[PDB]
């Protein structure tokens, strides 16, 4: 029978938008005295009440910032600032966009064999390396690129240690010279300065030893389990390019040098940028090469001459998820790998909220790749670089509260892109403006006059 | 028992070469270091230069540096010596020398080849008796002269062998390329002349026996 | 083939 | 080349003596020396070798010694077998270089040589050559000279001499000296001498023939 | 079954001295059973690591040990117009030692060797040295089949061949019963490895001190390949002898290879001529398949069978994934002038990077059943890490596949338990073989006694 509306007091204009969002408020003074001025819109309509006279607040969303989504500033979220308006105990949905534009963060580090074997490959590991740097930031913005570079423990029968002269200069009996041995060297961390990157490659050159097989897992444990020194990032994909044109040492291979201690797995290159453990340590064994790289994920590919595929093949299916390429003049068999890694990679959208009232709850709906509205949802995934995911988020305020503007975020989580919804509450109705202050109608001590009633 | 059999004598023309062998008997000649060494009767030893029959590598005195060669051959165990140009300094006995433990000693030797460098003719001896000049004592002193012979050896005996004490044959002696020997024998006064006593010279080369009476000088 | 060094 | 002096030269010697054997390297070879037999007519046998090690079945009475240029071998207590050459090599350095030999000689009684003389043969001298020869038997020690007169005078040319290794039995020496000259040049003179001189005289020992008497 | 794993014996070395890398039973003239111990980097007289040698006699309550002494100082010999050197520096005397007779040989790996020549040389290196030592009468003497007096510039004018400079020989070693030393040199011929052989008393009647170049007129070495499967093979990083033609007049070696053909890792038996008999191929690349051979009759046949360690072999697990456990490998020997075929047992680890088969040990009749047993180290096995030894009986069958009893390292960790192992000899004469196990990490030596 009778409307909560007509049914709860409402002595004022206010106090009948605070019953309800179905309420409205009659200020027509042509109205009988036997009629409710706080009721349903449509009743009042039905029982003589001016339409102009009708108070009744519509609560809205409107886009105050919509700068389109980005193709190829970058803008991620559309739109990116709306203006709320609720009424007492309200609520009000809005459409939010969010398109992956920006680049994937992927980290190369790359390792070369700078071994006497490689001095007809030089070119071509710094043709590689170079390659990838400049052809990968053109495939990501968000490249880190850097490189160190090994040959073998620096002990004897490794290391030649005669006449003392071939220390300094390994290439001394052959009336020429190259640098003096190293394990492995660290040489430039992970950095987006990709000029700076190939300057320092091409400047690379050969040392010498002298046995066939190198040691360069030396170089891939250590390259592996250093995070701080090599930079990998926690959030990004990680690939680590080996290059040789050898067979590899491997473990227990150091008895030879009188090294018996098994590989700890631990980082031991520190200041000097030298792994310190080279002559003390044996190298380390694919299982435990496998245990690091699956640990600190990072993809292992082997970019080794052709005359070594098949071993590092082999190898490859004793570590899995390790790929192998053809180290040559030509860089593309090795490139391939690297944009066919980043062709996998996939990312989420997952709505966060910051700095929402007490007053305020949200509910989201998410609508995916898939087009199909996933209800209470607020996170897509499995999208790529270009896809576009769709929420509709609905607000709803408690009552009426006396802040009367207030502002909250809706963010992407690992976007710099942000939707700031600024909230109004309209608790007041519009003949309020107009108190007229003298009395007038009451004359008993009440004061003033509104909306066609006393106090 | 290791043992170095070495090739034997040598007689050959000045200016010509000549090849020497050295064949391993009981152990590989691979096995060390083989070395040539020449003696001369007043010169001494003297170190010619070694090889490594292992792999063929020579070191040389320079002294034979272009005159001597050394080879060898693992297949038939065998070093050789070749001399080219050969002269009169070259006639000397030659030998290969093996290390027994040290590398780079000295110790085993072959039994030397001998080699003669001359441009004589086969020449065959003339034989002399000597019987002694004219008081007499208790014993008495004969002789026999070979003269003019290439070349060695002769075998010279008394009696046909029969006497051999109070004999001296004395080493030959070359002079103008051909050698010369002698031999004396003595005996008591009673036995000579009484008894025949005769020279008996040999040379194979020339293949010549000669016998030679000794006989008292008459008036 | 024949060098079996770092070569 | 490292020059390797060895001394004595020859030693006289007796059956059960301890004899040394010296070299002197022309600088230090440490030991880097050999020592060598060989005995009478026969080929060589190693005795030592690196200074000090005998050569597997040579007897203990061989002993070397020494050090930086100067070694010796010693002989301890000799046996009849032990009278031969004796020669040191070096191998410090290329070439090898040996010493000049040390010959042990037996040691026995001073002892004048028996001097015989013959003229030439008549054979010798149909053929137009003539021989004078003369025998020095059994003498010691082993250090002689003859001297050629013909009628008086001196003749050196044409003179050839042998002289044979110790006596097996008497230990002695024994020489032949033989003057050939022209047989016109032997008939031309009449009194022919050999003379020998030794340490067992202070004057020498003279045979003589005049040509053609008897 | 039956080994005594309370009451052990400890015998101890010093402190940084590797003392337990490896070990031996010794008997002396008397018959009298002692434990020789190689501790490869003990340190000399001059505070420099050189290595040394411990004979311990048997006691219940262990101990230290006297030091079996040798000659630590560097040679020079200026000969022939060169100047040949040693070099005794981190030699690691004691890398290998092995006792035959009264004789006890202990090699020193990576003694270093070189030959100058005015301003040429032959290169510094690991040519190895083995000492041998006769310790009731004192006698010295060493053997070194890989000097060489050749320059750097032949072997490059040659393309390397017959390259012995870096040999590391008596990196492995055997003694056949007539008293032959074969030892190991797998950086032999620019790292393929070679074999090098000679009688002992050739050795000691052939030695003079300070002469470093010298023949073993004896002596017999392998030979050099072209063959590229060969080539960084390691061939001799082990080494041990059986009878395995039939013709008890010969012997044969088995040589590990544990990198030949591109890490695929081999295992050779070859007649004393060194003409390959058999090849048993690796089952799993990097799984150093012939780190270890072992050869001893296990089925009672007569026959000697053979078995091959695979410390770093890899096992399948679920979900495509790989396991690093380590494996050993039993070929028993049939009848007749037939091959040796595929395994009749594998046994694998099961401790992640334990190293199972890093040693093999013939343990002899351990529980006098009438088969012979064996020992199995994996050096950091067990739950812990610490390390195991696992004793596996003989049967009809061959080997069983659950182990007749487990010993666990008393040593904490890093001690390296069981890298070494010997056994076959009974030490305190209860007629029941025993084992002796090293643990070079923590500088010692246990004891296990067999009982009834
Ligand atoms: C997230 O997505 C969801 C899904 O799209 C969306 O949900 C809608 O939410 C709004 C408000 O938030 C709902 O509006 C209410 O609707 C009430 C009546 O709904 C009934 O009628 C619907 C129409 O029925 C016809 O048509 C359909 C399809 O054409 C057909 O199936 C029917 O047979 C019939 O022909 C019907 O779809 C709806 O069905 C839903 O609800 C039932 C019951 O729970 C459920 O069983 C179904 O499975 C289905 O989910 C239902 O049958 C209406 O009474 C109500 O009005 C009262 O309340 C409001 C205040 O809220 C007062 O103003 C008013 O005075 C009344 O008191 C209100 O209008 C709408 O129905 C939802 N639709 C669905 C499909 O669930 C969210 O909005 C999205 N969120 C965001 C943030 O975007
Ligand atoms: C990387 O890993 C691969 C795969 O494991 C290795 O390639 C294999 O090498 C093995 C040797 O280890 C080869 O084995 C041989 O197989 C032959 C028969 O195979 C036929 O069919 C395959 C089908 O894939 C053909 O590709 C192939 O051409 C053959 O026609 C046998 O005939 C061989 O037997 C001989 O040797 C064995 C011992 O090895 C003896 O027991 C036999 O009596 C006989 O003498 C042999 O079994 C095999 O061919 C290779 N497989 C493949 C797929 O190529 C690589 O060597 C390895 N590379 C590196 C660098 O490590
Ligand atoms: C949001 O709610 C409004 C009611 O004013 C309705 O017209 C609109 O269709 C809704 N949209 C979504 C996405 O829920
Ligand atoms: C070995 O070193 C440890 C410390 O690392 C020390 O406590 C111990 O006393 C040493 N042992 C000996 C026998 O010196
Ligand atoms: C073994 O054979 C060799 C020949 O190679 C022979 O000399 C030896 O006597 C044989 N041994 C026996 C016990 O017959
Ligand atoms: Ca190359
Ligand atoms: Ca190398
Ligand atoms: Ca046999
Ligand atoms: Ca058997
Ligand atoms: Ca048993
Ligand atoms: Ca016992
Ligand atoms: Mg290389």
């Amino acid at each position: 029978g009778p409307n909560i509306c007509t049914t709860r007091g409402v002595s004022s204009c206010q106090q009948c938008l605070a019953v309800s969002p179905m309420c409205a408020w009659c200020s027509d003074e042509a109205l009988p005295l036997g009629s409710p001025r706080c009721d349903l819109k449509e009743n009042l309509l039905k029982d003589n009440c001016a339409p102009e006279s009708i108070e009744f607040p519509v609560s809205e969303a409107r886009v105050l910032e919509d700068r389109p989504l980005s193709d190829k500033q970058v803008t991620q979220v559309s739109p990116q600032r709306i203006a709320l308006r609720l009424r007492p105990d309200d609520s009000k949905n809005f459409s939010i966009q969010v398109r992956q534009v920006e680049d994937y963060p992927v980290d190369i580090y790359y390792l070369m064999d700078l071994s006497y074997s490689m001095k007809d490959d030089l070119w071509s590991i710094q043709n590689l390396g170079t390659k990838l740097a400049t052809q990968m930031r053109k495939l990501t913005s968000n490249l880190r690129i850097g490189f160190g570079a090994f040959v073998d423990k620096p002990v004897s029968p490794y290391m030649y240690i005669s006449p003392p002269e071939a220390l300094e200069n390994p290439c001394y009996d052959m009336k020429t010279t190259c640098l003096p041995m190293f394990g492995y060297k660290h040489v430039l961390t992970l950095t987006d300065q990709v000029t700076r990157f190939n300057e320092e490659v091409k400047k690379q050159s050969v040392s010498r030893n002298r046995d066939a097989p190198e040691g360069g897992f030396d170089a891939i444990m250590q390259a592996t389990v250093c995070d701080e020194k090599i930079g990998w990032r926690n959030d990004a994909s990680h690939l680590l390019v080996f290059t040789t044109d050898a067979k590899t040492h491997i473990a227990l291979d150091g008895r030879l040098a009188g090294i018996v201690q098994p590989n700890d797995g631990q980082c031991h290159v520190g200041s000097d940028n030298h792994y310190s453990a080279s002559t003390t340590m044996d190298y380390p064994s694919l299982g435990l090469m496998t245990e690091k790289l699956s640990q600190k994920n990072i993809n292992l590919i082997f970019a080794v001459t052709e005359n070594v595929v098949n071993l590092y093949q082999n190898y490859s299916e004793l570590i899995p998820g390790t790929t192998v390429g053809v180290l040559s003049m030509d860089s593309s068999n090795v490139l391939q790998l690297i944009v066919d890694a980043y062709g996998k990679i996939r990312s989420k959208v997952e709505l966060e909220v910051r700095d929402l009232p007490e007053e305020l709850s949200l509910s989201f709906n998410a609508t995916c790749l898939n087009n199909e509205v996933i209800p209470g949802l607020k996170s897509c995934m499995g999208l790529k670089i270009g896809d576009t995911v769709s929420f509709s988020i609905e607000a709803k305020v408690r009552g009426c509260p006396q802040e009367k503007e207030k502002s909250f975020t809706i963010k992407p989580v690992g976007f710099k892109d942000s939707l700031i919804v600024q909230v109004t509450f309209d608790c007041d109705c519009a003949c309020q403006a107009q108190a007229e202050p003298n009395s007038h109608r009451c004359n008993n001590g009440n004061g003033t006059f509104e909306c066609g009633v006393c106090r | 028992e290791v043992q170095l059999q070495q090739s034997g004598a040598e007689l050959v023309k000045p200016g010509a070469s000549v090849k020497l062998s050295c064949t391993a008997s009981g152990f590989n000649i691979k096995d060390t270091y083989v070395h040539w060494v020449k003696q001369r009767p007043e010169q001494g030893l003297e170190w010619i230069g070694r090889i490594d029959p292992a792999n063929g590598y020579t070191k040389y005195d320079p002294k034979f540096q272009g005159k001597a060669t050394i080879t060898a051959d693992t297949s038939s165990n065998t070093a050789y010596l070749q001399l080219s140009s050969l002269t009169s300094e070259d006639t000397a006995v030659y030998y290969c020398v093996r290390p027994l433990y040290d590398y780079y000693a000295m110790d085993y030797w072959g039994q030397g080849t001998s080699v003669t460098v001359s441009s004589a003719k086969t020449t065959a001896p003339s034989v002399y008796p000597l019987a002694p000049v004219c008081t007499t004592g208790s014993s008495v002193t004969l002789g026999c002269l070979v003269k003019g012979y290439f070349p060695e050896p002769v075998t010279l005996t008394w009696n046909s062998g029969s006497l051999s004490s109070g004999v001296h044959t004395f080493p030959a002696v070359l002079q103008s390329d051909l050698y010369t020997l002698s031999s004396s024998v003595t005996v008591t006064s009673s036995t000579w002349p009484s008894q025949s006593i005769t020279c008996n010279v040999a040379h194979p080369a020339s293949s010549t026996k000669v016998d030679k009476k000794i006989e008292p000088r008459g008036p | 083939a024949k060098q079996r060094g770092d070569v | 080349d490292i020059l390797m002096t060895q001394s004595p030269s020859s030693m006289s010697v007796s059956l059960g003596d301890t004899v040394s054997i010296t070299c002197h390297a022309s600088q230090g070879i440490s030991s880097n020396i050999g020592w060598l037999q060989q005995k009478p007519g026969k080929s060589f046998m190693g005795l030592i070798y690196y200074g000090t090690n005998l050569v597997d079945g040579v007897p203990s009475r061989f002993s070397g010694s020494g050090s930086g240029a100067d070694y010796s071998l010693t002989i301890s207590s000799l046996d009849s077998e032990d009278f031969a050459d004796y020669y040191c090599v070096q191998y410090a350095q290329l070439p090898y270089t040996f010493g000049g030999g040390t010959k042990l000689e037996i040691k026995r009684a001073d002892a004048a040589p028996t001097v015989s003389i013959f003229p030439p043969s008549s054979e010798q001298l149909t053929s137009g050559g003539a021989s004078v020869v003369c025998f020095l038997n059994n003498f010691y020690p082993k250090d002689i000279n003859v001297k050629w007169k013909i009628d008086g005078s001196e003749r050196q040319n044409g003179v050839l001499n042998s002289w044979t290794d110790q006596d097996s039995k008497d230990s002695t020496y024994s020489m032949s000296s033989t003057l050939t000259l022209t047989k016109d040049e032997y008939e031309r003179h009449n009194s022919y001498t050999c003379e020998a001189t030794h340490k067992t005289s202070t004057s020498p020992i003279v045979k003589s023939f005049n040509r053609n008497e008897c | 079954l039956n080994l005594d794993p309370v009451q052990l014996t400890f015998y101890a070395g010093p402190n940084g001295s590797q003392f337990g890398f490896s070990l031996d039973f010794h008997k002396d003239s008397h018959g009298r059973v002692a434990i020789v111990v190689g501790a490869p980097r003990t340190l000399g007289p001059s505070q420099e690591e050189t290595g040394g040698v411990f004979l311990c006699p048997w006691r219940a309550e262990g101990g230290q040990c006297p030091s079996l002494l040798f000659d630590l100082r560097d040679e020079t010999r200026n000969v022939g117009s060169q100047t040949l050197q040693t070099f005794k520096a981190r030699q690691g005397l004691g890398a290998s030692v092995v006792s035959w007779s009264d004789v006890i040989v202990a090699c020193a790996p990576w003694q270093h060797w070189n030959v100058l020549e005015k301003t040429e040389e032959a290169e510094k290196t690991p040519v190895g040295s083995c000492f041998l030592a006769q310790p009731e009468s004192g006698r010295r003497a060493e053997y070194s089949p890989c000097r060489g007096n050749t320059l750097s510039r032949i072997y490059v004018e040659n393309d390397f061949s017959w390259d012995k400079r870096y040999c590391e020989a008596g990196f492995s070693s055997v003694v056949t019963q007539a008293g032959e030393l074969v030892l190991g040199a797998p950086g032999g011929y620019y790292f393929l490895g070679l074999l090098a052989q000679a009688p002992v008393a050739d050795i000691f009647s052939s030695y003079r001190p300070g002469i470093l170049l010298w023949h073993v007129s004896s002596q017999s070495l392998s030979f050099d390949s072209s063959n590229p499967e060969y080539f960084d093979g390691y061939w001799g990083y082990s080494v041990a002898v059986g009878e395995f033609d039939g013709d008890l007049n010969t012997t044969e070696y088995v040589v590990g290879a544990p990198t030949w053909s591109w890490t695929l890792g081999a295992v050779e038996i070859l007649d004393s001529y060194y003409q390959r008999l058999h090849r048993l191929r690796g089952e799993q690349m990097a799984s150093y398949f012939g780190h270890s051979v072992a050869v001893t009759d296990v089925n009672g046949d007569g026959r000697h069978d053979l078995l091959v360690g695979a410390p770093l072999y890899m096992e399948s697990r679920a979900d495509r994934k790989l396991a690093e456990v380590g494996r050993v490998y039993l070929f028993l020997q049939p009848r007749g002038p037939h091959a040796l075929g595929a395994p009749s047992l594998l046994l694998t680890g099961t401790q992640l990077y334990g190293r199972f088969g890093s040693a093999i040990a013939p343990l002899g009749d351990l529980d006098r059943d009438g088969y012979n047993d064996i020992a199995v180290a994996a050096p950091y096995g067990g739950p812990s890490g610490r390390g195991q030894v696992l004793v596996f009986l003989g049967q009809s069958e061959g080997l069983r596949s659950r182990p007749s009893q487990v010993l666990d390292s008393p040593f904490p960790t890093g001690s390296a338990f069981g890298f070494s192992l010997r056994g076959a000899v009974d030490i305190d004469d209860n007629g029941y073989p025993d084992l002796i196990v090293g643990a070079y990490g923590a500088n010692q030596v246990a004891v296990y006694r067999a009982q009834p």
